């Protein structure tokens, strides 16, 4: 909603809707503590 | 999860055992996939016989009372299907014994008349090996497939 | 002198009130001793049921279940099994030495 | 005690892609209407075509807790016959007037006896011993 300057600096509306948005990227979904990731391997003895 | 309420939920609501049937069609999404299916067709085959030593080994090999697999605190065993000349157990009897030690003693055995993926023609003349028969928790007829 | 307590362990969670049935757990052992020991224990006329089970390959454990009839405990059946396997090995060692000389 | 006893003539011995089991088709030498279809472990007890088998059904051997391996000085009904099997009766079928056909299972090894008079003695018992001679 601002005039073109000779990519502009993002506004507070842009901050809440950067990509998916603050609500989707940091409220509905979040990075968590006490969690791990690894490649799965098969095991019939467990 | 870092609290008991979250623990109870992951052990009683979202736990694997409570997800045997999918809510999409109410059909199972849990079962054995490849080696186990091929192993079962061979183990439950009429030709598969086992000695006392072999039979008891297969039982303890999969059922360990110390790991709480039993319901009787002592591994119960069926008598052999062949008494004379040599004492021999059938393959199907191992399946009967596994159920006899994992199902509660207070409840009666399972009664089911099911079918197989393998047609009777493959097992020779006059075989009923397609008809899966369970009478009082005892596999008396038919092999066990992916089905 | 100090005896090792971590090797053979009696799983009390599976032992019969008295005294015939018990499950034993041995560390740093597998099929090698396992199948040989259950074979010898099964030759005992008092042993009703016997088998061996390895809980998982990654964990160094060996489980052996001995269920006997009366007048003999599972501990005695295990002690007889070990005593007989030792004598069995002596027979193998004696016959092999003799045939080496016989050559 | 005994529930059934007869001498049968073998008409067929079919393996059917089995290396140790065979489906035996037999007929009674005494009764005309009597027929037999039985699976036997041919590896231990071999059966040939045109053979005389003394098939006998017994309730037990002359209350037991469990089966024990043989130990010196043990006497049994099995000592009189060559091949003995333990199994259960699972189905009772009636074929036309007076004729009745029983279905037995010796752990997958199935048996189908067809007769008429045996309706009283042969009952669906979770314990039935099958003993064969010659």
């Amino acid at each position: 909603k601002a005039q073109g300057r000779t990519v502009p600096i993002p506004g507070v509306k842009q901050a809440l809707e950067k990509k998916e948005g603050l609500f989707r990227k940091h409220m509905m979904g979040k990075r968590v503590n006490y969690a791990a990731r690894s490649v799965i391997s098969p095991d019939p003895n467990i | 999860p870092q609290n008991e309420n979250a623990r109870a939920e992951a052990l009683n609501l979202a736990n694997t055992d409570s997800q045997y049937l999918t809510p999409t069609s109410g059909s199972p999404v849990r079962g054995l996939i490849q080696d186990h299916i091929s192993a079962g067709v061979w183990l439950t085959s009429k030709d598969s016989f086992f000695t006392r030593e072999q039979y008891q080994q297969y039982i303890y090999g999969c059922i360990r009372p110390e790991d709480g697999h039993t319901t009787r605190s002592k591994i119960v065993t069926l008598p052999p299907t062949i008494f004379k000349p040599y004492p021999l157990w059938t393959g199907k009897q191992i399946i009967t014994t596994v159920l006899l030690n994992v199902t509660p003693p207070d409840m009666p055995g399972i009664n089911l008349i099911s079918k197989n993926k393998i047609k009777n023609e493959y097992w020779g003349k006059g075989s009923l090996e397609n008809e899966v028969l369970f009478k009082d928790g005892a596999l008396l007829c038919g092999i066990l497939d992916k089905s | 002198e100090e005896p090792d307590r971590e090797k053979i362990k009696l799983l009390t969670q599976a032992t019969s009130e008295d005294g015939t049935s018990a499950s034993f757990q041995i560390v740093e052992e597998d099929h090698t001793l396992g199948n040989a020991l259950r074979y010898v224990i099964m030759k005992n006329p008092d042993v009703e049921f016997c088998g061996y089970s390895i809980p998982h390959p990654s964990e160094n454990l060996l489980n052996i279940r001995i269920q006997t009839y009366g007048e003999t405990t599972a501990v005695d059946a295990l002690q007889k099994g070990l005593k007989d396997l030792m004598d069995l090995c002596d027979v193998v060692e004696s016959k092999f030495t003799e045939k080496i000389k016989s050559m | 005690n005994t529930l059934f006893d007869d001498i049968f003539q073998v008409s067929e011995v079919d393996p059917g892609r089995y290396n140790k089991v065979c489906r035996i088709e037999a007929a009674s030498t005494t009764q005309d209407q009597c027929k037999l279809t039985l699976d036997i472990n041919v590896e231990l007890f071999p059966v040939a075509a045109q053979d005389s088998l003394t098939v006998t059904i017994a309730s037990s051997l002359n209350a037991t807790r469990s089966w024990r391996p043989p130990q010196a000085g043990d006497r049994s009904l099995a000592d009189d016959y060559d091949y003995v099997m333990y199994g259960t009766a699972y189905k009772f079928e009636e074929v036309s007037k007076d004729l009745i056909a029983v279905y037995y299972s010796f752990g997958g090894l199935l048996m189908r006896l067809e007769g008429n008079y045996r309706n009283l003695n042969n009952l669906k018992q979770e314990n039935a011993y099958l003993l064969i001679r010659r």
